[PDB]
């Protein structure tokens, strides 16, 4: 299987060649991500009783 | 071979060292400033019984009102979770399916299991009676979990370590993605339908792309079968749950972990991983016959849901984000809320 | 009825001829007997499934068989009646593989409620096997000749003393899992078998049966 091994060595060279970034920002992002659709969101503050329609 | 494994090697730890230098910090040392989301509160407003077996798998659909439920006994219902009243209770002639799959549409369903096939039922017919319209088939291994890009094609994980990308309307794999060396235990698709990630049994979860066949990213770290993954509302980033009692929040673009969901009291394997509509909580049901509901952003138990006696093996999300909703080796399928 | 909701009275009606379907499927699926088939490659399952194609059902109790690589599966369902594990102990080197095999079935602590149907299969084989001279268990299992055959086990009328010390070491050497491991809450019945035999179906209701009674025993804290 060299044939093939060299393959998946192919492959985890395409994985490294990744251009990567740093955590802060992606976090950054994240926190943004919840905290602009705060409102939207359903399940973290329960909608009025009337509102929600599974009631 | 020899060379081929130490250029393996040595590669790898370019990768491991390029994410080093990219982990400046963990998601809870630069997130501290963020206030507990409190207490979440969840109760069973509704129950959905009258299966016969254990519930495997549910997904909700885009209509956020109809749910399918595929169950042991050999059936897929489509449940109505505004009215508890069952619409379709479409037959199975394999009674071993593990996973259950809602188009976007609404227009079909999928099931499979260890029948190594793929069905897609019809729900929208002039008749009105379900019937196969198409059995995609061509695995050698049980059909772990199926979901659907669009009314024509589905991306379907498999026991052979091969995922493929199947095309309803012809019934070939438009494109096959192996390199897993175990069973591919769960997949899930971003919401740009463009890219999706599938966790394994090799203990490894992959970013493969439907458009070039490749895995563009591997992310690793779990210690056992990686049973449940998911994405963050954004499809920047995702969750997996592994049966290592663990949920590790990957990142697409940092190309590592994010954070670790586990504590102490807390051992035992997650079964099924969904967040909620903003992505501040995290959803994941357990073998300990219960649900945890996390601070995606914390790793704290914001909640947990009780009332199933048997293991959580179904878990989801209103497509809106209404609702959750738990499906239990109970045999029913309470909707949390 | 009223038929007073309009759509809403069509999905009740729907509803309400769906829940009718589940109540009728339930009542065949309390009554089906699910078992599986872990027979070995070599093991010869393909005898019984060959018979079970023939004719499975018994009386009007229903059963419903499976048969089947790595099983990730076998601990998902523990709702099976019993496992019916086909053994070729004609094979005297695939028989080791076959007892590890039965070792790692008993003691897989998802299924330990679960008890095993256990098949010796193609045993008239064994005995011509042993018969002749070539084939000798003294090489594989050594511990043949340390063997004697229990008077307690009974044999059958007109078979060779040899053939039933070797048929008995087969089958203890396999009840020694199922008697080191007493929990009770499983036990293994052996039964030999052969190829062209229409009595093994009911050997399996027979055994079936007898695992019921013994989970109500439990249930009632009889036993």
């Amino acid at each position: 299987s060299i044939a093939q091994a060299r393959k998946l060595v192919e492959q985890l060279k395409m994985e490294a060649n990744i251009d990567r970034i740093k955590v802060s920002k992606a976090a950054a992002d994240l926190m943004a991500y919840c905290e602009a659709h705060a409102k939207e969101d359903p399940l973290l503050t329960p909608v009025p009783a009337s509102e929600n329609p599974f009631r | 071979l020899d060379q081929l494994r130490q250029e393996a090697e040595q590669l790898k730890n370019q990768i491991r060292d390029a994410r080093k230098a990219c982990a400046d910090a963990t998601l809870s040392q630069i997130t501290n400033n963020i206030d507990p989301v409190g207490r979440i509160q969840m109760r069973t407003r509704r129950t959905l019984r009258g299966h016969l077996a254990k519930i495997y798998a549910m997904h909700w659909g885009t209509d956020s009102r109809l749910l399918v439920s595929a169950s042991q006994d050999g059936k897929l219902i489509i449940w109505d979770s505004y009215t508890t009243n069952k619409v379709h209770a479409i037959p199975l002639r394999s009674s071993w399916v593990m996973t259950c799959a809602y188009a976007p549409s609404g227009n079909y369903v999928a099931c499979g299991g260890l029948d190594n096939i793929c069905s897609i039922y019809n729900l929208k017919t002039r008749e009105g009676n379900v019937r196969v319209s198409r059995e995609l088939a061509g695995h050698t291994g049980y059909l772990s979990c199926c979901r659907f890009l669009d009314d024509n094609q589905i991306v379907t994980s498999s026991g052979d370590t091969t995922c493929a990308l199947w095309d309803i309307e012809t019934g070939q794999q438009t494109t096959t993605f192996t390199g897993h060396t175990g069973d591919v235990m769960s997949l899930s698709l971003a919401p740009d339908t463009r890219l999706f990630v599938s966790g394994a049994c090799d203990a490894s979860a992959k970013l493969w792309d439907v458009r070039e066949g490749m895995c563009r990213q591997t992310f690793t770290g779990h210690e056992s079968d990686i049973n449940a993954i998911c994405f963050f509302p954004n499809g920047n980033a995702f969750a997996t749950g592994s049966d290592d009692a663990t949920c590790r929040l990957f990142d697409l673009r940092a190309d590592q972990e994010l954070m670790t969901y586990s504590h102490d009291n807390i051992i035992c394997g997650i079964t099924s991983v969904s967040f909620s509509k903003s992505g501040r909580l995290l959803l994941a049901g357990y073998d300990d016959f219960n649900c945890n509901v996390w601070d995606a952003l914390k790793a704290d138990r914001a909640g947990v849901l009780a009332g199933h006696d048997n293991r959580v093996s179904c878990l989801g999300v209103t497509d809106d984000g209404m609702a959750v909703a738990t499906g239990s080796w109970d045999s029913f399928l309470k909707i949390w809320n | 009825g009223c038929t007073l909701s309009a759509e809403d009275k069509a999905a009740v009606e729907r509803s309400k001829m769906i829940e009718k379907q589940l109540q009728k499927d339930k009542q065949v699926y309390r009554a089906t007997h699910r078992l599986l088939l872990l027979g070995a490659d070599n093991s010869g399952k393909s005898t019984i499934v060959k018979q079970m194609r023939i004719l499975f059902q018994v009386d009007k109790v229903n059963f419903h068989m499976f048969d089947v690589e790595r099983r990730k599966w076998i601990q998902c369902f523990n709702d099976v009646t019993a496992i019916i594990f086909v053994v070729d102990s004609s094979d005297y080197n695939r028989l080791q593989e076959a007892l590890n095999d039965f070792k790692s079935i008993w003691n897989n602590r998802w299924l330990r409620t679960i008890s095993v149907i256990l098949f010796l299969n193609k045993q008239d084989l064994l005995a011509e096997k042993v018969l002749a001279g070539k084939s000798k268990i003294e090489d594989y299992f050594p511990e043949f000749a340390r063997y004697t055959t229990p008077e307690d086990a009974t044999p059958e009328p007109g078979e060779d003393p040899r053939v039933t010390r070797a048929k008995y070491f087969i089958r203890d050497e396999f009840l020694r899992i199922s008697t080191a491991s007493g929990d009770g809450r499983h036990y293994c019945y052996p039964h030999f078998t052969c190829a062209v035999d229409t009595e093994n179906a009911r050997r399996i209701f027979n055994d079936c049966r007898d695992i019921i009674q013994r989970m109500h025993l439990r249930q009632y804290e009889l036993l």
